[PDB]
């Protein structure tokens, strides 16, 4: 939440559901990275 | 250097030789004599500038009243039929039979949509419709993204069918009606007669984006003029997709405003400010809307939200009253995402009376609270909308007009007044038209007052199209001078009718495209704006024309005679001539009609031919068999009769005219006898001149071709070998040299074009023309224009035989009023004849315009073809410059210096001609060159639009409008 909070303000129409905008969504994203499923997309979103 | 006496003698010899050449070759006095020799085959009739305008205004008023009668019929019948609709739900039993436009014409389509039955029309071709139309039934247009077969849609197609009988009755009462259309509030459009839609759905790679709710006539008839203020949230939280959607939505909302509406866009993030250089409400015409769109597509999101500051700013801007305003519908449109403060104190402080509507928009997908903005919406008599994606923008940014029409509905029969839109381009490719609108109310249980809930909205708008060609048929111009014309104006300054109004759309700014972001298969939109051209932008602006326009805007009738600067038909010259303006108001409507007549045009020639054999001889005269004997003849494609039609092909049109006059008698039971008689008389006179005078001297040394152009539409070029070199319009009323010769009182030299394919430099020759002046009973008449084409080489020999061929010491040139080169002295400029002098000698040209021997001034052309730059063809503004003589002084002398040089010049003006003689030292004496003086259409973007809004042109908005009714419910959001 501190790092990528509200920084997903991408102008494009593409939707990124795994973000860190509030606490429940940050928990879900961290858990998803933990299970390892599709964590590279989260990393790419954070990089961009 | 040669002195003044020598040069006076030289130029006097040249002017005498040229004047004698033109006078004794063209034969002006011969034509004058034969015009004055008869005085019995025609009569001289006055052109009363007062009676003509009254007659034309009455005809226009009667046509518009006729058109409005067919509107009230449609409105009443639609209301009555809809009041008794049943609203069923199961349509699979009794299908709905209708003809859906933009569907394929194949009988094997096998649509078989549940609940609808199709129709296959016959589609005969038609006139007054340059399409194929069917008069049996009416076509239905449903937008692409709106599903046909819905319960809402199928119910509209069920009760609206009853309009076909009224459509057919309207046509049979007046067979000249154009499209009659009902625009439904559900997106439907039922128009008559049936005709296939211009852009079908997906048979080609293209699609159509046509919603009747966004058309200018529907928007005009659906509500009253607005005072809109768009308040955009640019706080930090709108960063991302919601900012982009906000920008697109603001542009789309601006697309729904007209010239009676006043708009301004403001933004706020902890501080409220305007987005552009306007700072108050502006007229919301094409230019101001373009500026607002450009400013809106530049906002960034940064800061903290503060609704109180933004609403205070918006209300203060709505309370200005220092500027021009619609003064009817004060509304605020808030574009945000969500918040937590509803700002009750601001609304209590500023509109406790609820004189301002607040429409709120929630843009994007977000988790912010939307309750506060819904409360803001339906506390202040407004509405609340959600725009989550791009597909929602078009439908959500136009539905605010349902709310604004509630007072108009509650007014009742007071609001059923016919309004006429601005000039625009028909969606079915018919030309420039205007539409008359009338709203249709929903009256269900009107006599019992049961619901009255959805009765607060309109059913739709009825429209009837009138083409500008229909109006122009009521203002005939062939008894007038080529310089005379009609023009009609709005109570907005815009021209309904003008010679300079063209079917092209009005251009704005400079067209910039990015070819690298352009997919090949996407079908981008083209244009939807109306053709609004101000009166001052269609002619040369003058301090008296502004007074005349202001006087005829506010319904006043008067007359005025004054001196004015007249731009030529081709934008290369400017002439000074007396003109008389006579104007009167059209009673039924808000238009004002004026007739511009020069002097020498108050009387015209009316043929009095009554001998059939003479008519036959004059008719056979203009036969192609003896073009060798009587000279090649051209005929103006005028509407002599309704059977033969112009066909942009003069040989076959002349053949059709000949067989038409020879086959059936010239008694003309249904044709125009006056035009035909005038044409025959002029043909006979021109032939008499050709046979008696031009034929005697078949070959003349310096003369290449001899031409005569007369009123009526007869043009004769004596050498048939010179016929194919004649590039002038067969219509004599569109020939620039004709009008220039009419204005001037001497011989006029027209410089040939440059960089144009075809024989125009040496194989055609220089054109000199003069206007024939005759006196029948002491009355001015200028019926014909005669002139010759002079050899370039013979003129060169006349010139050289100081000023010597290819002289390296002295340059001697001849220019016309306009700075175009006509005769050089070194055979390098001579090859580039017809150029502006500033293209070859910019320093001397600039000094000449500075010593005040040449006067110039600039104007803007708002309907031009432009090539997009990098920052096919598009439309923009081009700046035009024309040069002309200023004083009557003949001889000017001086020295011009460019970088410690000294070139002595002495210009002299040729008497009784629009020419000028210049001598100067060679350009090799001083190699100086600053920059060329371009005289050409230059792509432009001016004027600066947010300096015109400080002192805008006089305007008179509508005086009757409906808002703030007590009975309105306003419990919806
Ligand atoms: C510039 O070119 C002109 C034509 O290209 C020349 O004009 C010709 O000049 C002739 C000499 O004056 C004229 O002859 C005269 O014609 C009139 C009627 O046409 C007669 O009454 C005169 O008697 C006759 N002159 C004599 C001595 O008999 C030509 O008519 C005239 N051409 C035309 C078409 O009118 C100029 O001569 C030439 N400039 C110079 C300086 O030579
Ligand atoms: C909208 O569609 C409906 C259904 O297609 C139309 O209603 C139909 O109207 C016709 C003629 O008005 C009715 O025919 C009549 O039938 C009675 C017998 O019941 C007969 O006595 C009459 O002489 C006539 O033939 C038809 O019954 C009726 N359909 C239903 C289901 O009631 C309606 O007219 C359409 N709307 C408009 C504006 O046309
Ligand atoms: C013009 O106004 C009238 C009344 O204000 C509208 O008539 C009403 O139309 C609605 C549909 O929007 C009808 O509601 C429907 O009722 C049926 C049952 O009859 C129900 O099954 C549907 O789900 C829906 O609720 C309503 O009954 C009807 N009222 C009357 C008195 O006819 C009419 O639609 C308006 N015209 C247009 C073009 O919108
Ligand atoms: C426009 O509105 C402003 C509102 O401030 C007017 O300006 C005031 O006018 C009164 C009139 O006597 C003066 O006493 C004030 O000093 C003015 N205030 C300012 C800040 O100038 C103004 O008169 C209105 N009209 C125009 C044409 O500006
Ligand atoms: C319709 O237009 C005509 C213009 O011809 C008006 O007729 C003139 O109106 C003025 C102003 O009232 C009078 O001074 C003239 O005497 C009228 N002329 C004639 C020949 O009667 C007429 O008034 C207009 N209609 C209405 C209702 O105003
Ligand atoms: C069109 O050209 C005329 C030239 O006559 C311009 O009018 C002159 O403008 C200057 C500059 O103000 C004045 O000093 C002259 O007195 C004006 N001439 C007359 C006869 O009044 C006019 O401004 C030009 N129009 C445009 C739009 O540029
Ligand atoms: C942030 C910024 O500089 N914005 C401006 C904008 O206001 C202006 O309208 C545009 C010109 O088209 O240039 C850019
Ligand atoms: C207007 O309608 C009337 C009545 O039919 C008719 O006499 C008149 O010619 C019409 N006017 C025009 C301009 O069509
Ligand atoms: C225009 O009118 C004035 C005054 O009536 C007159 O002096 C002038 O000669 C006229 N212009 C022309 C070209 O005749
Ligand atoms: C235009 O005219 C110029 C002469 O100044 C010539 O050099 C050039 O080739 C011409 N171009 C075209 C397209 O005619
Ligand atoms: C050119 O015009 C300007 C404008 O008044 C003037 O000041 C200047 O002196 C002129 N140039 C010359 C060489 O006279
Ligand atoms: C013509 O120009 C001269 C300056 O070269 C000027 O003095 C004169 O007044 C002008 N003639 C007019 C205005 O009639
Ligand atoms: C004009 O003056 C400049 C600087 O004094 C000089 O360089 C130039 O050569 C002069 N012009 C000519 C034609 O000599
Ligand atoms: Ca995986
Ligand atoms: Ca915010």
């Amino acid at each position: 939440m501190q790092l990528f909070g509200g920084r997903y303000d991408f102008e494009d129409t593409e939707v990124r559901r795994s973000n860190f905008d509030n606490f429940p969504q940050a928990l879900i994203s961290v858990f998803q990275v933990l299970t390892g499923e599709d964590w590279n997309s989260v990393m790419y979103n954070g990089i961009m | 250097f040669p002195s003044a006496v020598t040069i006076k003698s030289w130029v006097d010899k040249m002017q005498e030789d040229l004047v004698t050449l033109a006078k004794t070759a063209s034969g002006v006095h011969q034509l004058v004599d034969i015009y004055e020799k008869y005085q019995d085959l025609y009569t001289v009739e006055p052109n009363n500038a007062r009676q003509l305008v009254e007659i034309a205004a009455r005809d226009i008023e009667k046509l518009l009243s006729n058109r409005s009668k067919a509107l009230v019929r449609l409105a009443l019948e639609a209301e009555k039929v809809q009041a008794a609709h049943q609203w069923r739900e199961d349509f699979a039993s009794n299908e709905v039979v209708y003809y859906n436009a933009k569907d394929d014409l194949d009988p094997e389509k096998n649509d078989s949509e549940p609940g609808s039955q199709r129709i296959k029309p016959v589609f005969i071709d038609d006139a007054n419709f340059r399409r194929q139309v069917s008069y049996q039934h009416a076509a239905v247009h449903i937008p692409t993204d709106i599903y046909e077969g819905s319960t809402i849609v199928l119910n509209e197609l069920n009760w609206t069918s009853a309009l076909d009988d009224v459509f057919k009755k309207n046509r049979e009462e007046d067979p000249s009606l154009l499209w009659q259309v009902f625009g439904s509030a559900t997106g439907l459009a039922r128009y008559y007669p049936a005709s296939p839609w211009v852009d079908n759905s997906r048979t080609p790679n293209k699609i159509d984006l046509y919603d009747v709710r966004r058309r200018p006539w529907y928007i005009q008839g659906a509500a009253s003029p607005k005072d809109m203020l768009i308040l955009v949230d640019v706080s930090g939280s709108v960063s991302g997709l919601t900012l982009k959607l906000i920008r697109t939505s603001v542009s789309e909302m601006l697309e729904t405003l007209s010239d009676d509406d006043f708009v301004n866009v403001a933004s706020f993030n902890s501080n409220a400010q305007d987005v552009s250089c306007f700072q108050h409400l502006v007229q919301a015409n094409v230019r101001n809307k373009k500026v607002l769109k450009d400013a809106v597509n530049n906002i960034t999101a940064k800061g903290i939200t503060d609704y109180k500051k933004g609403f205070s700013f918006a209300f203060e801007q709505l309370l200005n009253y220092n500027v021009s305003r619609a003064n009817c519908n004060k509304i605020i449109m808030l574009f945000t995402d969500g918040g937590e403060e509803r700002a009750q104190e601001i609304f209590a402080k500023y509109n406790k009376d609820k004189k301002v509507r607040v429409f709120t928009f929630s843009v994007g997908q977000h988790n912010y609270d939307r309750g506060p903005i819904q409360w803001m919406a339906c506390e202040n008599k407004g509405y609340y909308y959600e725009i989550p994606s791009i597909g929602a923008i078009r439908i959500n940014t136009q539905e605010y007009l349902d709310v604004l029409g509630r007072p108009m509905v509650l007014a009742g029969d007071k609001a059923k007044q016919v309004q006429w839109t601005n000039v625009y381009l028909d969606a079915l490719e018919l030309g420039l038209v205007i539409t008359g609108t009338l709203p249709v109310f929903n009256i269900t249980g009107q006599f019992e007052n049961k619901t009255n809930l959805k009765n607060q909205l309109i059913l739709g708008v009825m429209g009837v199209d009138v083409s500008l060609e229909d109006i122009k048929r009521l203002t005939p111009r062939f008894t007038l001078c080529p310089n005379g014309y009609y023009f009609a104006i709005d109570p907005n300054g815009y021209v309904l009718l003008h010679p300079n109004l063209q079917p092209k759309p009005i251009g704005v700014g400079i067209p910039t495209i990015n070819l690298r972001k352009r997919r090949p298969n996407v079908q981008n939109p083209k244009s939807q704006e109306p053709v609004t051209l101000d009166f001052l932008d269609a002619e040369l602006e003058n301090d008296i024309k502004v007074e005349i326009r202001n006087k005829m805007i506010d319904g006043e009738s008067g007359e005025k005679t004054f001196r004015t600067l007249v731009k030529s038909q081709d934008e290369r010259y400017i002439d000074k001539g007396n003109r008389t303006y006579t104007w009167t108001p059209v009673n039924g409507t808000d238009y004002s009609l004026a007739l511009v007549l020069p002097t020498y045009s108050f009387y015209y020639i009316k043929a009095k031919i009554e001998e059939t054999i003479t008519q036959a001889r004059y008719s056979e005269t203009l036969k192609p068999d003896n073009f060798e004997e009587s000279g090649y003849t051209f005929l103006a494609p005028r509407d002599y009769c309704s059977d033969l039609k112009p066909s942009d092909n003069n040989t076959e049109f002349l053949l059709n005219f000949n067989e038409f006059i020879d086959r059936k008698t010239p008694n003309n039971p249904s044709c125009n006898t006056d035009l035909i008689n005038r044409v025959l008389l002029d043909a006979g006179f021109t032939n008499e001149l050709v046979q008696n005078y031009w034929s005697k001297q078949k070959n003349i040394k310096g003369v290449k071709a001899r031409f005569v152009v007369t009123d009526g539409g007869i043009t004769r070029v004596y050498p048939k070998e010179a016929g194919e070199n004649w590039q002038e319009n067969p219509e004599t009323y569109e020939d620039s040299f004709y009008k220039r010769s009419l204005d001037n009182d001497n011989y006029v030299f027209t410089a040939p074009y440059f960089n144009k394919s075809g024989p125009g430099a040496y194989e055609s020759g220089i054109m000199v023309s003069k206007a024939v002046e005759i006196y029948i009973q002491g009355k001015l008449l200028k019926p014909a224009v005669v002139g010759i084409k002079i050899d370039v080489n013979s003129w060169i020999e006349n010139f050289t035989k100081d000023c010597k061929r290819n002289s390296d010491v002295m340059d001697c040139v001849i220019l016309d009023d306009g700075g175009f080169l006509l005769m050089a002295n070194h055979d390098d400029y001579t090859n580039q004849i017809g150029r502006f002098f500033g293209e070859i000698d910019p320093s001397l040209m600039r000094h000449l315009v500075n010593i005040s021997v040449y006067a110039f001034n600039k104007s803007y052309d708002y309907q031009s073809v432009c090539e997009p730059g990098a920052a096919s063809k598009q439309s923009c503004i081009t700046e035009q410059t024309q040069y002309f003589f200023d004083n009557d002084s003949k001889s000017f002398s001086g020295v011009l210096d460019c970088g410690n040089c000294s070139r002595i010049f002495h210009v002299e003006k040729l008497m009784n001609t629009n020419l000028i003689f210049i001598m100067v030292e060679s350009k090799g004496t001083c190699p100086c060159d600053t920059r060329l003086l371009i005289q050409a259409e230059q792509t432009s973007d001016g004027p600066d639009p947010c300096d015109m809004v400080k002192q805008p042109r006089y305007r008179k908005g509508p005086d009757v409008c409906f808002d703030n009714n007590v009975l309105e419910d306003y419990t919806d959001c």
